[PDB]
């Protein structure tokens, strides 16, 4: 079970599983290593990105009804100039 | 006469639209020249057996935003003839929206298209927020890749 | 082009309102879509299929012109009206239903006035 | 079925899913194939409460309900040195600005 280690901006280390990384075409191209780097994304965004991973790679060509994605006003600005980085 | 659009065939279909998404649902009719014709809304978690024919085309939106919805998995529906009187079901649910496409939707939900660009983002962004969800452009999308196949 | 009796005219009309303002136990008026037909640049299709076309303010006019002598004239008007909504539209649709409720409302309205 | 969470210590967390089913060592073990940890050198917790071995997930309170793919539970981790548990200690995320004029 291959796992990747993404650190933000403030040093907090998020540990994903690889194949839910490669969700970000950034990601997949930085690692083309298992330890990435973000000098410009915080850990209240990274952790929101990571999960967004896991949403993806679960709900992807599901049968069961698929929930939304929710994002709090206050991070929305952060959250969506991380999307347009890392192409996700 | 263009791609996509309905065929008149004047072949009844018994079909269910059954909203399972957490958004007011838009129902969308293409004529019989391919031109997108609204239809009442669903509120969330609502379903309404309805009238339709064979051959008829369908697309599903949000009613407020006209952010793209899915029906049976797919982007077009297409009820056929019911196999002895068996109505025809059309499950419209939320897609896998990209990160940066859900982003998008909630920040225009918070802010009004004179002010995207007094935004604190990345200049290439304000082009992406002004680029709101078509129904046209997805249907030259849709087109273009039935062409392609 | 001699006007009709006013005992006929008002006969036609009193029959005529019935089927227009009747609404069914829910309390939707069922006549609603039969007021009037869309246009030939709205719904081409309906010109292609239906020969005679005719709504409730095509029956009116043609009370209020005397063109009806008879109530028979006026009851078979109504009859191609929802016989073109029934052909056109074709069984398992609601405005194929309401059609064949607003025959039957004619029939007794024609039946209770001529008694 | 499926439950997902954050295994969070100090700095680190680790996204990781498993069944309602499965038990509280079998996360420890996950824990142990990531950190390099074995589970007698681990402590898990929700809301400060300690996690049983035997137990499983589910019994804990980590359903489909409460440990979604989009919000997953937080699972505290404290590490055994030199025979003691430390006190289990978990970083905050930074904190977003003040919400823009625009967006009110
Ligand atoms: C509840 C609910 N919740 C969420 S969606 C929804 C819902 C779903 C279905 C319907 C009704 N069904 C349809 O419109 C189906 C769907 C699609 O296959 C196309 N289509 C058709 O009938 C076409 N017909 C055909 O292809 C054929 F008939 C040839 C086979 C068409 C559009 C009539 C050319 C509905 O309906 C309520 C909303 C709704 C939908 C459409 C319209 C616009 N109409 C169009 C024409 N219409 C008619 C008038 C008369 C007529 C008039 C005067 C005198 C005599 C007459 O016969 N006759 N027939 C008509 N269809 C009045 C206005 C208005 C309201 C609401």
């Amino acid at each position: 079970m291959m796992y990747v280690k993404l650190i933000s901006s403030d040093g907090h280390e998020f540990i994903v599983k690889r194949e839910h990384a490669l969700t970000s075409g950034t990601i997949k191209a930085m690692l083309s290593t298992n330890e990435v780097n973000f000098r410009e994304i915080p850990s209240h965004v990274l952790s929101k990105v990571c999960m967004y991973f896991t949403y993806k790679v679960r709900y992807t060509n599901s049968s069961t009804e698929i929930p939304e994605f929710p994002i709090a006003p206050e991070i929305a600005l952060e959250l969506l100039m991380a999307a347009n980085f890392l192409d996700c | 006469r263009p791609v996509l659009r309905s065929v008149n065939s004047r072949e009844p279909s018994q079909v269910i639209f059954c909203n399972r998404s957490p958004r007011v649902v838009l129902p969308v009719w293409l004529n019989f020249d391919g031109e997108p014709q609204p239809y009442p809304t669903l509120p969330p978690g609502t379903g309404r057996r309805i009238h339709s024919y064979r051959g008829h085309l369908w697309l599903f939106r949000d009613a407020g935003t006209h952010d793209g919805l899915l029906v049976n998995q797919t982007e077009l529906f297409v009820p056929s003839l019911n196999v002895d009187g068996q109505p025809i079901f059309a499950n419209i649910t939320l897609p896998v929206y990209t990160l940066k496409e859900r982003c998008l939707q909630v920040v225009r939900s918070l802010v009004k298209p004179e002010n995207y660009r007094r935004l604190d983002i990345v200049r290439s962004l304000y082009e992406d927020l002004e680029d709101h969800p078509n129904v046209q452009k997805d249907l030259e999308r849709l087109t273009q890749e039935r062409i392609a196949h | 082009l001699s006007p009709n009796p006013p005992k006929l005219t008002k006969q036609m009309n009193a029959i005529i309102d019935t089927v227009i303002n009747y609404k069914d136990s829910s309390g939707r008026q069922l006549s609603e879509v039969f007021i009037q037909l869309p246009s030939r640049k709205e719904l081409p299709e309906y010109y292609e299929l239906i020969r005679k076309p005719v709504d409730f303010k095509k029956i009116k006019e043609r009370i209020r012109n005397h063109k009806y002598r008879s109530l028979g004239d006026l009851e078979k008007d109504v009859m191609l009206l929802c016989h073109n909504a029934q052909t056109f539209n074709l069984e398992g649709s609601q405005i194929y239903e309401d059609s064949i409720v607003l025959q039957s409302v004619f029939k007794s309205a024609r039946q209770k006035i001529a008694k | 079925m499926d439950v997902f969470l954050m295994i969070r210590r100090h700095k680190t967390t680790i996204f990781t899913d498993a069944k309602e089913s499965s038990t509280v060592f079998e996360l420890k073990r996950i824990v142990e194939g990531i950190l390099k940890r074995p589970p007698d050198e681990q402590r898990l917790y929700k809301d400060d409460q300690l996690l049983d071995d035997g137990k499983t997930l589910g019994e804990c309170g980590f359903t489909s309900q409460t440990a979604r793919p989009q919000a997953p539970a937080t699972v505290g981790l404290a590490f055994r040195a030199d025979d003691t548990f430390e006190a289990l200690c978990i970083e905050p995320f930074s904190s977003p600005p003040e919400l823009p004029d625009v967006m009110k």
